[PDB]
RNA sequence: CCGAGCCUGGUGAUAGCUGGUUGUCCAAGAUAGAAUCUUAGUUCAACUUUAAAUUUGCCCACAGAACCAAAUCCCCUUGUAAAUUUAACUGUUAGUCCAAAGAGGAACAGCUCUUUGGACACUAGGAAAAAACCUUGUAGAGAGAGUAAAAAAUUUAACACCCAUAGUAGGCCUAAAAGCAGCCACCAAUUAAGAAAGCGUUCAAGCUCAACACCCACUACCUAAAAAAUCCCAAACAUAUA
RNA sequence: GUACCCUAACCGUGCAAAGGUAGCAUAAUCACUUGUUCCUUAAAUAGGGACCUGUAUGAAUGGCUCCACGAGGGUUCAGCUG
RNA sequence: ACCUCGGAGCAGAACCCAACCUCCGAGCAGUACAUGCUAAGACUUCACCAGUCAAAGCGAACCUCAAUUGAUCCAAUAACUUGACCAACGGAACAAGUUACCCUAGGGAUAACAGCGCAAUCCUAUUCUAGAGUCCAUAUCAACAAUAGGGUUUACGACCUCGAUGUUGGAUCAGGACAUCCCGAUGGUGCAGCCGCUAUUAAAGGUUCGUUUGUUCAACGAUUAAAGUCCUACGUGAUCUGAGUUCAGACCGGAGUAAUCCAGGUCGGUUUCUAUCUACUUUAUUCCUCCCUGUACGAAAGGACAAGAGAAAUAAGG
RNA sequence: AAAAGUAGU
RNA sequence: GUUAAUGUAGCUUAAAUUAUCAAAGCAAGGCACUGAAAAUGCCUAGAUGAGCCUCACAGCUCCAUUAACACCA
RNA sequence: GUUAAUGUAGCUUAAAUUAUCAAAGCAAGGCACUGAAAAUGCCUAGAUGAGCCUCACAGCUCCAUUAACACCA
RNA sequence: GUUAAUGUAGCUUAAAUUAUCAAAGCAAGGCACUGAAAAUGCCUAGAUGAGCCUCACAGCUCCAUUAACACCA
């Protein structure tokens, strides 16, 4: 069956302990799926950002609405919506505690394959409906291949060689060149300076 | 509403006291602890509740050492019989060095 | 947290290209630093207020003789920003009793020996 | 002026509450918390001041600190001059924002709550005015001098030209499905045109596309909207040398 | 829960000291609510008469009619008047 | 809802660390009976009070656990000892409602109105091509989603004001935005024509009178070219109103033993001000009728634009 | 002492 | 926190040792069936461990249940 | 939105743990037939899930159904 | 202008999945004939469509409708 299947809504063992909300879970390079499993062309995440089930909808909708079952197929990379959020209820006041376990969300990081695809098909052909659905998902990403991502990772080892530029983020914030560690994460001595909170930043090194 | 009560204890203080190289003396509490942390090693005791004092002065030292349980301790020696034979256990242990000897012979009495 | 950082001791070992920008030999490095103040005190930590006290440093853009141990780099490094580095490099010799009473620092940082102001 | 008259006395009632506190000058000086009918307060601790006695105090390097990230602790050297105890006290113990790690909330708030560090309630220059951002702090006269931080940069979407015959009303099942509702195979002529990729048809027909031939040659920059309510808001300027 | 409108004349069962009886009723009577219908209006969240879930009416905490009366509070024909 | 003690996370590696933050627990049970007596040195819940550990010695054999708790004074006891859901858990020896009849001291350290911040809810526009539209995504409508915007709502925060920033509708006078209801111009149409649907541009001009209710609203009647969306301290009370709401009186239903109370209703209920200062005080649209004519269009019912004539209405000025 | 009913010509 | 009284066939009472009866309960006993009233039979661990002898019968051990009081820090 | 109560034979009632007795429903029998009555039987996932020990059973873990509270300008 | 909640053989309820019955009305059954009662069959687009697995069976597309509301203070 070369389909993606009924990914669903809240997760049938339960989430009865209120996590709280963490952040780090969307910051920085990806440190689970970010190279391909038996596929060609897959939807490349290039920020981080929570995935709802409306949003696993729009991508089993447009996907299996147009792929064809004799010839391609699809898996999905993400895990389930595992991690639940709190909505407290319309028009409360602060305090009170934490309100109810109200939807579930997944959480991908930046440059983490969230579908795959292949078959005996294209990437030409494939562009069609993956650039469809990479706009419709609640982060900045690009339909990518298996030749084409290591493309972009082939320039982007060489921008770090190319630039004449005598400094760069590595190069200060290592060794604390300004005091400039007064205003810099810890986080972003070991991402680079190239992620800032949710976003990252592709056009520079 | 807010189903969530006690969680208010204070945190309990318990640490080392002693770092390494410190010169204690005979009965000062090297370390203090609940679920065993160090071990006590040489010249060292332990209390009631797992404190850790000295009762020779010298010098604390820390090392890392071998652990083999009492046989009457059940709780640990069905936790040795379940390593492959090339193993063993390797808990850290706390000493205290001497630093004054036992004593000297003085002459009372050319009698 | 906003905290002391270590700086890995990967950037303090000189490349052999950076040997040519400026004016030294890794062999035979030199005896005493210039230190100066070119950055306020203010707007940072307590631990580089501390610092700048015992260096001499509490006034800005006066120089400093600082050995070049690794007890005093060591401080020097936790400030390294704040202050202007540069060796206090002798043309003549070190001063004697007689010839100490009229030398200046010579800012390219000369301790020069005898210091007469009529021109050459 | 009666939810209990008025006058005098007790009475200078009491007020953790508001207001007010009068010469000149210099000096040190910012708030970890815990109890509390306590959170508008106070007592202790902390921080601060003074007077003393003594000897170390900050900074730190090897080594060292648990199983189930940034860092810190301990710490000789060294750079430095403070620290600890003793004696006497008051006051502050209703905080703001910025950076960073977090928690609550909308991954809302000039939001609330912890931590680490700043700065502010201390003067001055800058960011338009400006508490909290950046530069900079130990004081006076000067019609001297070098500097510090310090002024935003951007303007985008042309496109191939011609030509198209034919075993075919390709087999199945369908009122009918002829390349184009659906299945199956994807064979084939001339040089060259898929058992056909999009419209158009009940279906057929009609349009293109992919093809020979045609040539100079695909010519190929791969990009990214804007709305309030008194009146736009410095003026303006592409060109003489860090 | 029934004959049957899917409503109780009745059946079965519990508690009570007694189970709100007679009247009146969308009220100066929690809400729904501008209940529904006839009249009044060209038009009626008003007013008058009824129907009754008043599930929070109700009998000297007085209930319900009725003659007079009211600087009481609403509705209205007609006249009249800046 | 909580109030004291304990484990765990946030607080990842000395110690510490909030929260009406997330989760578990405790207010004891069990064996001894040296659970005897003393005593160097230390830990410490950030103070104190309390809690902790313990070498040696005298004396005899040869404690588990995580919290598992309560000061002083007084009682009872010959003495050793023993007394609190003193749980508001550092504990007042013994004390509840109510206040709109209220008072005083303060507070914008703290709420209502208003401003501001924010934009979850609201509103709008685009991206995307699911699907409606007999076919046909893009005439019109639009799913899941994405990206911007606005600052009209319900909120939320508590930053200015409690040594007073007067509060809803209405009157009067209006200023402004355009996201256009009418009038004007234009593109598309699933626009035959008439009416329309939608979109660009345009804010000079305009945008009705009544019954009911305090009503903004809304229902309705009659029209109109149309009866706009909003902001302006929910514009405007030193210009007015006082019907409601928001004092003291009073019923009614309910709550409560009562006093009293109610986003429940209903009758009634004081709206002050002589102007110092700023500011200021005379500058054209639309409808309809006739005509085109019963033409253009359509098969017909139906039916135009354009040009032209003339009538009125408002507004402005006399 | 306790007995209630029997479809329409 | 202290006294004082009391436990029974399933429920009420008592007899000065030697333990009496009405309900409940099981039967026939009788009529076309329910209830009394008679009755035989049946069920008294006399609340607990011993006894100083023979104990509802008595000096202790308590298992409890109820009276009369007195406790605040 | 928050508090407190309660989930039972098809129905309602209880029992302080072991679930009774009263309908209804099921076969018999008395009456010509049915009722009423007399002899029997059956009937509760005791609303929800693990067990620290034995749980309608007592702490919860859950979904339905009701009460009283959603105010002050 | 708002949300939540319902849409059934013809009528009603339900079965908290797998689709029960009383009727309207079909004809057997039994009586002289009919009523009543009993035996069945029928007749459920589960309000609307792509199903993701399969669907009252669940998120929606959708066409009606009951309520709560948009009041304030
Ligand atoms: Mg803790
Ligand atoms: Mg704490
Ligand atoms: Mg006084
Ligand atoms: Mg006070
Ligand atoms: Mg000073
Ligand atoms: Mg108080
Ligand atoms: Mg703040
Ligand atoms: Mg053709
Ligand atoms: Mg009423
Ligand atoms: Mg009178
Ligand atoms: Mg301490
Ligand atoms: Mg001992
Ligand atoms: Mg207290
Ligand atoms: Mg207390
Ligand atoms: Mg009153
Ligand atoms: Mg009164
Ligand atoms: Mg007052
Ligand atoms: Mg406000
Ligand atoms: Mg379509
Ligand atoms: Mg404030
Ligand atoms: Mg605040
Ligand atoms: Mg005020
Ligand atoms: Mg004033
Ligand atoms: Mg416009
Ligand atoms: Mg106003
Ligand atoms: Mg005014
Ligand atoms: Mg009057
Ligand atoms: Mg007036
Ligand atoms: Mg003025």
């Amino acid at each position: 069956k070369p389909k993606l299947r009924f990914i669903e809504r809240a997760p049938l063992v339960p989430k009865v302990r209120r996590e709280p909300k963490n952040l780090s879970d969307i910051r920085g390079p990806s440190t689970e799926a970010t190279e391909f499993t038996e596929g060609n062309f897959a939807i490349l995440a290039l920020g981080g950002g929570y995935l709802h089930w409306g949003h696993f909808e729009m991508m089993r909708l447009t996907i299996n609405r147009s792929m064809d079952p004799k010839n391609m197929f699809a898996i999905w990379r993400v895990p389930a919506p595992f991690k639940p959020i709190t909505r407290k209820s319309v028009g409360h006041r602060m305090g009170g505690g934490k309100g109810a376990i109200d939807h579930y969300v997944t959480p991908v990081k930046a440059g983490r394959l969230v579908v795959e695809m292949g078959g005996r098909c294209e990437f030409e052909e494939v562009q069609g409906f993956l650039d469809q659905v990479a706009h419709k998902l609640p982060f900045a990403a690009k339909a990518v291949s298996r030749g084409t991502l290591e493309k972009m990772r082939k320039d982007q080892e060489e921008r770090e060689r190319n630039n004449q530029n005598p400094w760069t983020f590595e190069r200060i914030a290592t060794a604390n060149m300004l005091g400039i560690r007064k205003v810099l994460s810890p986080y972003d001595l070991t991402h680079k300076g190239k992620y800032w909170g949710k976003f990252y930043m592709p056009k520079r090194v | 509403s807010s189903k969530n009560l006690g969680g208010k204890s204070s945190g309990r203080r318990q640490g080392i006291k002693k770092m390494e190289g410190h010169y204690v003396h005979a009965g000062n509490i090297i370390a203090t602890q609940r679920h065993f942390r160090w071990h006590p090693g040489a010249h060292v005791g332990v209390g009631k509740n797992k404190c850790l004092y000295a009762l020779e002065e010298g010098i604390v030292r820390y090392t890392k050492e071998v652990y083999v349980p009492h046989p009457r301790n059940t709780e640990a020696v069905d936790l040795i019989t379940r390593l492959p034979k090339g193993a063993v256990l390797y808990k850290t242990f706390v000493h205290v060095v001497p630093a004054k000897p036992e004593g000297t012979f003085k002459l009372v009495a050319m009698l | 947290k906003f905290t002391r950082s270590r700086i890995p001791e990967k950037v303090f070992q000189a490349s052999p290209e950076d040997h040519e920008k400026y004016g030294g030999d890794p062999q035979n490095p030199h005896k005493l630093h210039i230190v100066t103040r070119i950055k306020s005190t203010r707007r940072r930590p307590y631990w580089e207020k501390d610092i700048i006290k015992m260096l001499g440093l509490e006034k800005a853009h006066t120089p400093q003789v600082h050995k070049n141990i690794p007890s005093v780099n060591a401080k020097l490094k936790v400030v390294k920003h704040l202050i202007r580095i540069k060796p206090l490099k002798l043309p003549q010799g070190l001063p004697a009793e007689e010839n100490m009473s009229n030398t200046c620092l010579k800012s390219t940082g000369e301790l020069v020996v005898q210091w007469h102001l009529k021109p050459v």
